RNA sequence: GGUUGCGGCCAUAUCUACCAGAAAGCACCGUUUCCCGUCCGAUCAACUGUAGUUAAGCUGGUAAGAGCCUGACCGAGUAGUGUAGUGGGUGACCAUACGCGAAACUCAGGUGCUGCAAUCU
RNA sequence: GAAGACAUUGUCAGGUGGGGAGUUUGGCUGGGGCGGCACAUCUGUUAAACGAUAACGCAGAUGUCCUAAGGGGGGCUCAUGGAGAACAGAAAUCUCCAGUAGAACAAAAGGGUAAAAGCCCCCUUGAUUUUGAUUUUCAGUGUGAAUACAAACCAUGAAAGUGUGGCCUAUCGAUCCUUUAGUCCCUCGGAAUUUGAGGCUAGAGGUGCCAGAAAAGUUACCACAGGGAUAACUGGCUUGUGGCAGUCAAGCGUUCAUAGCGACAUUGCUUUUUGAUUCUUCGAUGUCGGCUCUUCCUAUCAUACCGAAGCAGAAUUCGGUAA
RNA sequence: GUGAUUUCUGCCCAGUGCUCUGAAUGUCAAAGUGAAGAAAUUCAACCAAGCGCGGGUAAACGGCGGGAGUAACUAUGACU
RNA sequence: GUCGAAUUUGGGUAUAGGGGCGAAAGACUAAUCGAACCAUCUAGUAGCUGGUUCCUGCCGAAGUUUCCCUCAGGAUAGCAGAAGCUCGUAUCAGUUUUAUGAGGUAAAGCGAAUGAUUAGAGGUUCCGGGGUCGAAAUGACCUUGACCUAUUCUCAAACUUUAAAUAUGUAAGAAGUCCUUGUUACUUAAUUGAACGUGGACAUUUGAAUGAAGAGCUUUUAGUGGGCCAUUUUUGGUAAGCAGAACUGGCGAUGCGGGAUGAACCGAACGUAGAGUUAAGGUGCCGGAAUACACGCUCAUCAGACACCACAAAAGGUGUUAG
RNA sequence: CCUCGCAAGAGGUGCACAAUCGACCGAUCCUGAUGUCUUCGGAUGGAUUUGAGUAAGAGCAUAGCUGUUGGGACCCGAAAG
């Protein structure tokens, strides 16, 4: 009892009906996969321009 | 039975470029790279290590991170009927710098000058791009120029 | 494979932490005991009848093992383990590859 | 045991090499493609006829050869063995390939049978080069292997001299010249382009501007 | 402009054959006590700048040169191709309609450009 | 009378036990079976110039091999060919020239590589420790393999550097259980000590039907649920095979291509051959052959009338109108 | 098991069965024994039948070869 | 068939269901036998077959992905409904343009590499073999091969320098651009840089086209997981109304006009109706609509008559037509 | 929503939600101060680790449609045991 081994038919017309949704783009993405050694320092820049901020208004 | 492994498919794809053989010349790893930058992705077979998967040859991405020898990079891939983020580890030999924003680059710092110099002297601007518009009336001159007069020609063989 | 009875490797025996030479040789089974929970807990559902009561395993296919190298710090005695690729001839004496020799007899 | 050349007109296929991949295929049916007076010089023969084919189809080698035989035979007996060249134009290169026969579909894939030749529209066919004086031999003489053949196809009198790239008049003013000196079969032409040494010492009737 | 050190592009820089090269430089070149390396001071290492040389390298020029590079309504709007028809043909195939369009070929022009530092009739 | 602490009987323990019990006795598949493995994978192609992409498609490969064939540094240049040197010959060792790689890099193939990625040598163990992210396969699970960092500890090199196995693309494995390594840590619940046991982290022992049951046959004495998803009979498409018919005309026919024939080729027709297919029928369309009887086809065996003949006659052969 | 009578029932005990006044120092259970240990326990020796070793057995199950050459034509092959 | 015995036969009696009885057929054991009959466990299980009961309204599929002792079934994603929720000129796109990438198919190429292939011509041998001269020769002369040189005919799915069309990645601004000069443990020879910032400058011709009955987001659940057809690309097969892929469009799920007929072709997609105009297709008569107009062609003792489509070929004609 | 402005606009505050960088608790790993029945004690500051967590609570209960599992389980059906 053979039968229909594979198609792609009409997949890309489901595909279609509710999507191909563009990427979503985000102002600020993530960190992740960012050097440690970078990421590490780069905490403790902030957390000092942060701190000064803060003496900006005392 | 098949055969689909990470480098299947790839003959053509990961060849050298007729005569451009051997060393990658020097410039290729003094060009220096920022996070934001939009590389494009051409893999390069005489480096195997950190090599991108073929599906993102000819791809263009922006680097998320840079490390010692290599800058990450996120492309949109799109499987099913969505997209998702693929972050890639690459050597610097696979990635130039892409010149696809240069043409708005350029066109950033023309439109900052004929804006300045417009309003400076009292605005009427017009930078938006416009297409290619039909062409104008003209009157073409018969001097030196009459009309040569072609027909069909007929059947020859000359074999 | 051939490999060296002595392994100049990185110790984590905490007196150490840094590299150390070790004492190479080739780990082995150890003895059933009973009174381990799983022979204690088998031994009681195999009591009584009804037969075989667990499966017993037939459709053998690999020809090899994972050989486990025990390495042993000789300063601090802490052991460590090490597992090689799928091999059909192991040999941890010596005999080394030898140069440009020519076919004997 | 040959299946009816009807079975293979037709190109279905991609070209099937005799190949590493291949190996097993055997030999064609056609040897010889140059018959008659091939030592002849380029001068002997101006007037050159083609078998011309108006299809895009399958020549069998078998089918090849005997046409190749039809066409030097009524030739030879007739103009006589010296007075044409016949050149078999094209080369059965592709392999057709059978199914012999148990299941039957099961893993179909055949083994070589005999091989083709993959012939355009327009394509050449055979040609023939003589003198003027014998072109109706000539032209009777493909007229008859034409019936060896599937598929329709039309003679044509060349407009060029022989078995060269140049039509009769640009030979002529081009040999009267100096540039054409013989070779082999063939000429060869004196060319503007290169080492002006021995450019010279090839083509000494060259270099006057004269007869 | 020359040359050198370090280069970028990586044949318009390569290849073959000849001819020419002032000054400086580079080089070839001399020695084997020393550090160092060889079957061999050829390579490599050290010492001399003394005792020699433009022969080679190197630089440049020549050639209806090989190659390579660039261009052109040269070929060719050709081959191929996206789209269309209740188009032609027994078929194989083909023509037309709205678009895109090569490669070879042929012909002409060309034969390294150039960054940093030092030096030189 | 006999027998005698032996037999016997009871409980465990070993042997034996198709006499009997229970169960099982892969998949894909141009039906199933035999076979093969398309069942887990790799190269090239099919694959239609991103990606993806099927058949028991095509040419091959994998269950390994390596303490170096791993890592680093230095030096060197390969296949071949030319011209030379006592024995020396096609092939021995020595030298020079040319040499874009025509070599080699375990293995299939394809990439890749020349002061190297190849050859020779020198020093070594980074084939190590910790735990995350990422790419292919993808559900964006797992496994395999791979990438780029972080934190150690090291190797090598004057150094910049490089090195987390083998130039790259394949070379492999859950839960339960056992076993070992690890900290010297948690638990045995009335309280301790000590054996023992149980946890935690990381390996090994294996599932190849490779996301991973523990599994022999026979049935023509057979059974049930189904299947026209599927074989055997009619019929359908196909026409390789079979059968019948042409075209060219090299040859045959004393001479003479075609009276009668006909090679090499080549174009077709037919569905009383056999195949290929699997569309209809598996809640059933009664198999072979004969008997009997009807009717139809024509590719005519006979009978009617003709044209050919290598037709003297006689006989025969080829052909036409003809069922 | 074979199947009246008559006549005759050949060779084979390697296999699978069956079977034996057999051998002996191979293996082998529970108990019992010994050793270590605080004890649980661990290790050891000893050991029934059986298996193994050996002997019998086919009117038990059953079996009962392959290649060369070779005789005054050829053929064939008693012979090798 | 047999009929004086292994004869027939009544009654009584024994043997009971993994049991009996069997001169042996799996026979017989109350029309029941390869395990009797009765009740109960029992409404046994069933991935299988059949059925599943009112109307209207709106939306509306799948036969594909991955894993499964998976292949007539499940799980998983997808397609579908429903409920909505946060916002709103906003942001959105099966489209174009512009800028910038990627690719090795088609064609092409072979006097470019690899691999195949026809033909000669001219060279080179102390040297592949043959032959004359010869004592031989690293001898000369014919010679046939191999090679080299410039040519020549022809080819490639698993060859290639070049190299399309279609298809494909990214970009076209307020999440932008420029100035000033803070933070750090990262990094620099270095306040060097890197990252994140404070403060300042320029509005919608604010940065191409077209469209936008808006955009974004969350949860839950159905059915499906046999597909089949057409143009183009395309694999296996002589082929097939055959088998297997690619992109789109269909059929399935869909009537309506046309192709007489017909799932898939052409046209066109459906609320109930009126008038008009059409499509594809037609207008002698069947049959709505010109036995219309115009120029030619064709006469068939089996003419011909419209796509998909219901077939015809080589090869011939002093039939006729135009070249 | 508040302030200014006739309006267009501008500034102020910004719950829900979303994105991102941090902080808090446990686990893991590192650090191991003051002290101590010299082996107890584990402050403090850290880390590409990790949790179904914290960060001005959202639950509990009744009821309905749909969906899930077990049940004779939508209805009728074996051969068997
Ligand atoms: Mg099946
Ligand atoms: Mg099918
Ligand atoms: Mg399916
Ligand atoms: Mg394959
Ligand atoms: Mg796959
Ligand atoms: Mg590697
Ligand atoms: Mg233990
Ligand atoms: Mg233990
Ligand atoms: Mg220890
Ligand atoms: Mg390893
Ligand atoms: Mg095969
Ligand atoms: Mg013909
Ligand atoms: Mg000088
Ligand atoms: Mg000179
Ligand atoms: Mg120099
Ligand atoms: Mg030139
Ligand atoms: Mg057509
Ligand atoms: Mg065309
Ligand atoms: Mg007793
Ligand atoms: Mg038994
Ligand atoms: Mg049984
Ligand atoms: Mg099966
Ligand atoms: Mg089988
Ligand atoms: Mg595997
Ligand atoms: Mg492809
Ligand atoms: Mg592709
Ligand atoms: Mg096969
Ligand atoms: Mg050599
Ligand atoms: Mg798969
Ligand atoms: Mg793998
Ligand atoms: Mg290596
Ligand atoms: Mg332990
Ligand atoms: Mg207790
Ligand atoms: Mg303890
Ligand atoms: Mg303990
Ligand atoms: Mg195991
Ligand atoms: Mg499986
Ligand atoms: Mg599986
Ligand atoms: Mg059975
Ligand atoms: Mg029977
Ligand atoms: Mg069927
Ligand atoms: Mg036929
Ligand atoms: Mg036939
Ligand atoms: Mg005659
Ligand atoms: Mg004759
Ligand atoms: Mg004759
Ligand atoms: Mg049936
Ligand atoms: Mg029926
Ligand atoms: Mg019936
Ligand atoms: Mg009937
Ligand atoms: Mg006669
Ligand atoms: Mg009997
Ligand atoms: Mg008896
Ligand atoms: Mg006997
Ligand atoms: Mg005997
Ligand atoms: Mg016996
Ligand atoms: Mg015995
Ligand atoms: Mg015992
Ligand atoms: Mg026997
Ligand atoms: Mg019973
Ligand atoms: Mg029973
Ligand atoms: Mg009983
Ligand atoms: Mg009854
Ligand atoms: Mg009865
Ligand atoms: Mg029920
Ligand atoms: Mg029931
Ligand atoms: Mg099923
Ligand atoms: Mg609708
Ligand atoms: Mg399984
Ligand atoms: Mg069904
Ligand atoms: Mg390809
Ligand atoms: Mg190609
Ligand atoms: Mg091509
Ligand atoms: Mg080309
Ligand atoms: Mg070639
Ligand atoms: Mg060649
Ligand atoms: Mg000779
Ligand atoms: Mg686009
Ligand atoms: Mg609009
Ligand atoms: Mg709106
Ligand atoms: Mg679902
Ligand atoms: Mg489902
Ligand atoms: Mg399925
Ligand atoms: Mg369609
Ligand atoms: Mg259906
Ligand atoms: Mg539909
Ligand atoms: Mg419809
Ligand atoms: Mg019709
Ligand atoms: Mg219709
Ligand atoms: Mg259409
Ligand atoms: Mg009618
Ligand atoms: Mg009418
Ligand atoms: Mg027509
Ligand atoms: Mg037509
Ligand atoms: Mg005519
Ligand atoms: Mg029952
Ligand atoms: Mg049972
Ligand atoms: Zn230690």
């Amino acid at each position: 009892a053979k039968s229909k081994n594979h198609t792609a038919h009409n997949q890309t017309r489901k595909a279609h009906r509710n999507g191909i949704k563009k990427p979503k783009t985000y102002k600020y993405p993530s960190l992740k996969g960012v050097d440690p050694k970078f990421r590490r320092n780069h905490k403790h820049a902030l957390h000092g321009t942060a701190k000064a901020l803060a003496a900006a208004k005392k | 039975g098949k055969s689909h492994g990470y480098r299947s498919r790839t003959r053509y794809m990961f060849q050298r470029d007729f005569r451009k053989h051997g060393a990658v010349h020097l410039s290729t790893y003094l060009k220096v790279y920022k996070v934001g930058d939009i590389v494009d992705i051409k893999a390069n077979g005489s480096i195997q290590k950190g090599m991108p998967h073929k599906f993102y040859q000819g791809k263009t991405g922006v680097v998320y991170n840079v490390t010692k020898s290599s800058v990450g990079v996120i492309i949109n891939k799109m499987v099913g009927n969505r997209y998702l983020e693929k972050r890639l580890n690459l050597r610097v030999e696979h990635i130039k710098h892409s010149k696809c924003r240069q043409e708005f680059l350029e066109r950033v710092k023309a439109n900052a000058a004929k804006r300045a110099e417009a309003k400076a002297q009292g605005v009427a601007v017009q930078l938006k791009r416009q297409p290619a518009q039909p062409r104008e009336s003209r009157i073409v001159s018969t001097e030196g120029n009459v009309p040569q007069t072609l027909a069909p020609v007929p059947y020859e063989t000359f074999i | 494979v051939n490999v060296p009875k002595t392994r100049k490797t990185y110790c984590k025996g905490k007196t150490c932490r840094k590299h150390t030479q070790h004492k190479v040789t080739q780990y082995k089974a150890g003895k059933a005991s009973l009174f381990a929970q799983g022979k204690r807990r088998y031994d009681r559902k195999q009591s009584g009848f009804g037969g075989q009561t667990k499966p017993v395993f037939h459709k053998k296919a690999k020809t090899t093992k994972k050989v486990v190298l025990r390495l042993e710090c000789v300063k601090c005695k802490t052991r460590a383990q090490l597992t090689l690729k799928r091999c059909k001839h192991f040999e941890l004496g010596g005999e080394k590859k030898q140069k440009g020799q020519a076919l004997q007899f | 045991a040959r299946r009816p050349a009807r079975c293979y007109r037709y190109q279905k296929n991609k070209p099937y090499p005799k190949s590493r991949y291949n190996r097993a295929v055997p030999d064609s049916k056609i040897r010889i493609y140059d018959l008659g007076k091939k030592k002849a010089t380029v001068d002997e023969f101006p007037l050159c006829v083609h078998l011309v084919s108006n299809e895009l189809e399958q020549l069998s080698s078998e089918a090849l050869e005997a046409a190749r035989i039809c066409a030097n035979k009524y030739m030879t007996t007739v103009s006589g063995r010296d007075a044409f060249h016949l050149r078999v134009r094209v080369h059965p290169f592709h392999v057709l390939r059978i199914n012999k026969m148990q299941q039957g579909m099961r893993g179909a894939w055949g083994k070589p049978h005999g091989l083709a030749a993959r012939v355009d529209i327009g394509q050449i066919i055979f040609s023939v080069r003589t003198k003027d004086s014998n072109k109706d031999v000539v032209v009777e003489g493909l007229r008859r292997a034409r019936y060896k053949f599937p598929g329709q196809q039309k003679i044509i009198l060349s407009k060029k001299w022989g078995f060269t790239n140049l039509d009769r008049p640009e030979y002529l003013k081009k040999r009267e010249a100096g540039e054409v000196k013989d070779d082999g079969a063939f000429v060869k032409f004196l060319s503007k382009k290169g080492s002006l040494e021995n450019n010279i010492r090839e083509f000494p009737e060259y270099f006057a501007a004269q007869a």
